[PDB]
């Protein structure tokens, strides 16, 4: 029988039913173990919020949403681990929150389909999607501010 | 078990082809021959020794 | 509770800002991937 | 029928309990959202004409 092919199991994180013979993660733990532990590049699928702190830069207006396709490359943020497992995103004068989001354990392929031209196009498979993260404002934060 | 089909994702039920007994989908050409032996146990509640009372 | 380490940059790109989709498959578990299967089309609309 | 499992729930009592409406549902013929809605369709009465 072919070992690539087999039944699945109804558990998706138990799905090797027959056999030729998972503890809950941490964002900081997360990023520990792919820098220390290893080296190899990983691909991150993260929710941001609806409106970004800060404003569209020339873009004709307004205090409308601010997303991530009014802003321009370069660095726009930085990642900071502090202890006992607080991971936080310095996006300027304010600090989000990065969170584990629902552990997906089906296929997610991120692949990239550009429309070169009017008639064809190419479909590039960039890589695979395997955790999801969550930022969300520090609400405490920019309550206790002001 | 409850198995399902990778192809299309429709529950497998148990058949006997032309070789050996195989899970197979109603709406897809999938088959499955068992090599090995396949069980489920349930493991049922016991009948609790019930006791005298008064 | 201070950030000791794993001071990370956050960089953004506009290159794929309009090619970039993401594709899931609700039925196909994470460790069977399409990588062997042949593919011969992808019908589309803009 | 994976995805509607997934989506009731993955404990083994639950699909040990959803087992009997799975094989209900395959002993009929209904696989397509088509034949679903015309078994749905053939359930409805008219309010009254
Ligand atoms: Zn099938």
């Amino acid at each position: 029988i072919i070992n690539i092919k087999k039944e699945k199991r109804e558990t998706d994180e138990e799905t090797k039913q027959i056999l030729r013979m998972l503890p809950k993660d941490v964002s900081v733990a997360e990023l520990l173990r792919e820098l220390s532990l290893t080296k190899e590049e990983e691909l991150l699928f993260l929710q941001l919020p609806d409106t970004l702190p800060g404003q569209p830069p020339t873009q004709d207006i307004a205090e409308n949403a601010c997303t991530l396709a009014d802003l321009t490359e370069g660095q726009v943020g930085k990642l900071l681990i502090r202890k006992s497992g607080r991971v936080q995103l310095l996006l300027g004068k304010v600090t989000l929150d990065v969170t584990m989001g629902t552990a997906c354990s089906f296929l997610q392929e991120l692949v990239s389909v550009g429309l070169g031209d009017s008639r064809t196009g190419e479909m590039t498979v960039l890589g695979h999607v395997k955790h999801k993260l969550v930022c969300s404002p520090d609400f405490e934060s920019l309550l206790d501010h002001k | 078990m409850l198995l399902f089909c990778p192809g299309c994702g429709n529950g497998l039920i148990v058949e006997e082809g032309q070789r050996c007994h195989r899970f197979a989908c109603n709406t897809c050409p999938y088959v499955h021959n068992i090599t090995r032996k396949v069980t489920n146990r349930k493991y049922p509640k016991l009948k609790e020794v019930d006791d005298v009372l008064g | 509770d201070d950030p000791v380490v794993q001071e990370i940059d956050v960089y953004l790109a506009k290159s794929l800002a309009e090619k970039l989709y993401l594709f899931q498959y609700p039925v196909r578990p994470a460790s069977m991937t399409y990588d062997d299967i042949p593919h011969l089309s992808a019908k589309i609309k803009p | 029928d994976q995805e509607i499992v997934q989506m009731i729930g993955t404990e083994e009592h639950v699909m040990a309990a959803f087992g009997p409406s799975l094989e209900e549902c395959q002993k009929a013929q209904i696989f397509t959202q088509m034949q679903a809605l015309k078994y749905i369709g053939n359930k409805v009465r008219r309010q009254r004409m």
